């Protein structure tokens, strides 16, 4: 939650 | 012959039993026999090297952080380690962009398949930017916004707003731009034009279309809050 | 070459900050090659890193053998070579590292091994592989390494017995490890039970006199204990 | 879970 997010 | 069933078999057992470095092999295997994937074999291509370098990238992100504390009196131990690390990373990096240009991006039939790769191309070379230093960065930065770029034109001309590869793209595409290209005012107006453009046209979707759409749309939203 | 063998424990630390357990397996492997003791915390990262790694071979291996099993149940015949290769090559893996682990054990750690505590933890060990090499193993082999495994055991069991308070952690997850030794792989189910039972009950009887700092491990291990108790019986 | 326990 604290880092940003990626997709596959 | 029927060998390439048995790598496709061999890496979904790799699968249940999470062995996710034989399953990488076992579709480095298939794809090497020359033949297209389909959207499962795709799939199971990106899921297994994606959690090989996954385990990598958590690894290089913990022992970096130790140098970085080390680095304010201990000795190279904290260095070499990160730098073996490192380089496994980056020699799983080389198969995947290996794999990619060699085979994968060339026979590509549909859009969705070389958007598809194209996205794969540009996250494998941001990757490698996150390790890079110097001389490579810059080298290998330019690769994935090609890569990325080249994603965006084609989901563009051939995909509609909602399509899940479109949303992954520009999600890890705008990540790219916040962390690797230092474009934070462009990262988060690719998200919000992404985001935005997607909400305009989620009525139009069906119930098994609209589920893949907002799951992407709230990971483009958490980024935005992140951001801002 | 006595100034390696800081760095090899130094690496082994940050390996296991990093989950990389195959590394801090080969970086406590050197550490031990070193030909010094372990000291109590060398102990535990030379017997944490690899029990992790075989640990996930291990857990591998019952999930593609109980695809065998219904692959060879249900009818599926060209399914069979595909599943039977890769879970042959993953009981290669799993034999190789307990090969590594016992030789560990036999060429230097047991030998060389000063008080009783590190010797009844390095008995642990050695019954603790045998047993895993067992979970694999068929004929021939099979038998001969259940024998190799008891024989592990009972010598950490009579040290234990002797030198250790019934409350001490290890001497309880040895038993522990032993009676699943009985149930599982020597078909001793009564003298597992019995086993488990005594352990309990000879820990249960010195229970208010243990020491502070040892109520964590040794009550977490009679949890264990009573569990397996409430699934055999 | 539904299987039997062993400890380090």
């Amino acid at each position: 939650r604290t880092r940003r997010e990626t997709q596959l | 012959h029927m060998e390439r069933a048995s790598l496709i078999q061999k890496a979904k057992l790799a699968e249940q039993a999470e062995r996710y470095e034989d399953m990488a092999a076992f579709m480095k295997g298939a794809v090497e026999k020359g033949e297209e994937l389909s959207c499962e074999e795709r799939n199971l291509l990106s899921v297994a090297y994606k959690n090989v370098v996954g385990g990598q990238r958590a690894a290089w992100r913990v022992l970096s952080s130790i140098e970085q504390k080390s680095n304010e009196e201990k000795g190279p131990e904290v260095r070499e380690y990160r730098e073996k690390v490192e380089t496994e990373l980056q020699g799983v990096c080389d198969t995947v962009l290996g794999l990619l240009d060699s085979h994968l991006i060339k026979e590509a039939g549909d859009a969705e398949s070389r958007v598809f790769y194209l996205k794969m191309k540009g996250d494998y070379y941001r990757y490698l930017a996150e390790v890079a230093t110097g001389d490579d960065k810059k080298r290998i930065i330019d690769s994935a916004r090609s890569a990325y770029q080249e994603a965006m034109d084609i989901s563009a001309a051939a995909m509609p707003p909602t399509n899940p590869i479109r949303l992954g793209l520009a999600l890890n595409f705008s990540v790219f731009h916040y962390e690797i290209a230092n474009s934070p005012e462009e990262a988060i107006s690719l998200a919000k034009t992404t985001f935005d453009e997607a909400m305009a046209d989620l009525h139009t979707l069906s119930e098994d279309s609209y589920k893949d759409s907002t799951l992407i749309m709230q990971l483009l939203r958490d980024n935005l809050t992140l951001w801002t």
